[PDB]
């Protein structure tokens, strides 16, 4: 299954 | 020597979303010691590996990734004693990983990322003394990390992210002398980061986030120079950020968001001159932001929102000519907005809402050519919203509500080319709406409510894309313009709590989609046009506290809330006629 990478996508 | 390169008459057709073994298996019974590389990746194949692959005894390269292979791992591959790289990633292999990888003594690359494996990570692999890359991410692996994986000298890349591993992180892993890349987040690890990790002097990339970690951040990891990527977000770290972290001279990306960190951003952060991305969202941080962060030569992303920072924003922020997005919403910042934020025209997202910024919107912000989303409500910004925003070619979302803006409303808003949302509610303007506000091309939501507006509502010329209009709670006098049927996309209109006189515009009834209408607390007079009862789309029509007369319509008005009225008489559905 896929796994997230990179910084936190959270935004406003 | 793959895709039937050397015959090793017979087949060259390795395609056709067919299944392996038997479409395969002939490939192997061409016994041959001629075959050193076999690449069956992305052929849409499905199944098991045949026993007979053991006869490709000279194989060095085997890549079966990106198919639909299933069943448990085939230990026949462990008989390929010359195998040097093995790529099994993105398949459907399941069950506990079987023992016996040891016999692949010269194995240097093993990628099995994205599978269906369960059980414990194979302790057997700690015996591959030449291995350099190991990728077991993306399955359903359980248990702890085998402390013996720390004997994998030579190893420079390890990926185990995205399983259901847990326990404490094994201190012994810190002896992987040559490890450059460690990605092990998205698990359930608990406890702290072992301080022995401070010996991974070659480490460039360190994840382990969205786990269950806790404790103070270990001061010793300031020792990790060379490190460029440090992600530890979505954990439970408490305490303050080590001031030892100012020694990570190579760090480009830092992300501590979603923990419980306390105290201040260490002022040594002002020395991390390679920082590209600084993100500390959703912590308990406080104090002031070190001025030198506004001088970082390469900073592109600055996320500080949902903390409780005090003080002013660094005067020179943006002067590096590189800022792209900044978001410091939900803090206690004060002072003015720096003029340099968009130097370079790279800034496209500027988020400042829920602070206590003071002063005039800097006029430099009107020449920010790249600006796209601007959210600055709930502050103390005063003066005249400057003129020039309507000349930005990509500005689509603007929220300046709940501030202290006075005098007039910039007229160039109405000629902004792509502006889609504009609020401006709650502000103290004491002047008229701009004459050509409804002209605007794209502009779906406009909400200048409780902004001390005065005068008449301009004629609804054009009104191309509006679907929500909020002007409630001002002192708009005069008549509701009778050409409102130009607003064909309108869904919600609120003109309540004004000083509007006259009749209800009958052209409201040229309603393809109007759903919510609020005209209450005005001075309207006349009937509700009985044609309103034909609207198959009005669900709210609050018109109470007015001076209307006559019957209420029927049809699709017969099941509306009686409270929506409070003026005089109406169709049998209240006080008979
Ligand atoms: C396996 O094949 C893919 C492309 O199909 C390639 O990107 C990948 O690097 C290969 N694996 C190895 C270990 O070379
Ligand atoms: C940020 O605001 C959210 C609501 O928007 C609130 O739950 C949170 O506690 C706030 N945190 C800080 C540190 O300001
Ligand atoms: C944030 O800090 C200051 C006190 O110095 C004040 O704005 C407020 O009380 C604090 N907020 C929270 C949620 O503690
Ligand atoms: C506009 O801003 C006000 C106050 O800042 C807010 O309460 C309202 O929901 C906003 N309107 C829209 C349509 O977003
Ligand atoms: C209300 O409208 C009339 C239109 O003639 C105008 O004269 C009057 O000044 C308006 N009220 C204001 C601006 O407070």
């Amino acid at each position: 299954h896929e796994v997230p990478s990179g910084p936190n996508p959270i935004s406003n | 020597l793959s895709l039937k390169t050397s015959l090793s008459k017979v087949p060259v057709n390795g395609q056709n979303d067919a299944v392996w073994c038997s479409w395969s298996g002939v490939v192997c019974d061409n016994v041959t010691a001629q075959v050193i590389s076999l690449d069956l990746s992305h052929r849409n194949l499905s199944g098991r590996i045949p026993i007979q692959i053991r006869y490709l005894s000279s194989l060095l390269y085997l890549n079966l990734s990106g198919n639909s292979l299933e069943g448990s791992f085939p230990t026949s591959i462990f008989d390929l004693t010359k195998l040097t790289t093995l790529d099994i990633s993105r398949n459907s292999f399941d069950s506990s990983f079987p023992p016996g990888i040891s016999k692949l003594k010269f194995l240097k690359v093993f990628n099995a990322f994205s599978n269906n494996f369960e059980g414990l990570l194979p302790s057997d692999v700690s015996r591959l003394r030449f291995l350099e890359e190991l990728n077991f991410g993306g399955s359903y692996f359980e248990g702890e990390i085998p402390a013996a994986y720390g004997g994998l000298q030579r190893l420079k890349f390890i990926h185990l992210a995205g399983n259901v591993l847990g326990g404490k992180l094994p201190p012994r892993l810190g002896l992987l002398t040559e490890l450059q890349h460690m990605e092990i987040g998205y698990n359930h690890f608990n406890g702290n980061i072992p301080s022995e990790f401070a010996l991974l002097s070659n480490l460039k990339y360190f994840d382990v986030s969205n786990c269950s970690l806790s404790g103070s951040l270990p001061q010793e990891l300031g020792n990790l120079s060379n490190l460029e990527t440090l992600f530890l977000f979505q954990n439970g770290f408490t305490g303050e950020i080590p001031e030892s972290y100012s020694n990570l001279k190579s760090l480009k990306l830092l992300d501590f968001s979603s923990n419980q960190l306390s105290g201040s951003i260490p002022s040594g952060f002002s020395t991390l001159k390679n920082l590209t991305w600084l993100s500390l969202i959703s912590n308990n941080l406080s104090g002031e932001v070190p001025e030198g962060i506004g001088e970082l030569p390469e900073l592109t992303t600055l996320f500080l929102w949902n903390n409780n920072f005090t003080g002013v924003l660094p005067h020179k922020l943006g002067s590096n000519g590189k800022l792209e997005t900044m978001d410091v919403s939900n803090n206690s910042f004060t002072g003015t907005i720096p003029s340099s934020l968009c130097h370079g025209n790279k800034l496209y997202k500027l988020i400042l809402f829920s602070n206590m910024f003071e002063g005039e919107l800097p006029k430099s912000l009107t020449r920010c050519e790249s600006l796209w989303r601007f959210r600055s409500q709930n502050n103390r910004l005063n003066g005249t919203i400057p003129i020039g925003f309507g000349s930005l070619r990509n500005l689509t979302f603007v929220d300046l509500s709940n501030n202290r803006f006075t005098d007039q409303i910039p007229a160039d808003f109405a000629t902004a080319p792509v502006l889609q949302y504009l609020n401006l509610s709650t502000n103290f303007f004491h002047r008229k709406l701009p004459e050509n506000i409804w002209k605007a091309p794209n502009l779906q939501i406009f909400s200048a409510s409780f902004s001390n507006l005065i005068g008449e509502i301009p004629n609804y010329v054009g009104c191309k894309s509006f679907y929500r209009i909020e002007l409630q709670g001002n002192s708009l006098n005069g008549t509701i313009p009778w050409d409102i049927g130009h607003c064909e996309k309108l869904l919600c209109l609120n003109l309540s709590q004004n000083h509007l006189n006259g009749i209800i515009p009958w052209e409201i009834s040229t309603l393809p989609s109007i759903a919510d209408v609020d005209l209450s607390h005005n001075l309207l007079t006349g009937t509700i046009p009985s044609d309103f009862g034909s609207s198959k789309t009005i669900t709210t029509f609050n018109v109470s506290y007015n001076q209307l007369i006559g019957p209420i319509p029927s049809g699709s008005f017969a099941h509306l809330n009686p409270s929506f009225f409070s003026s005089n008489e109406g169709l049998c559905g209240d006080l008979v006629g």
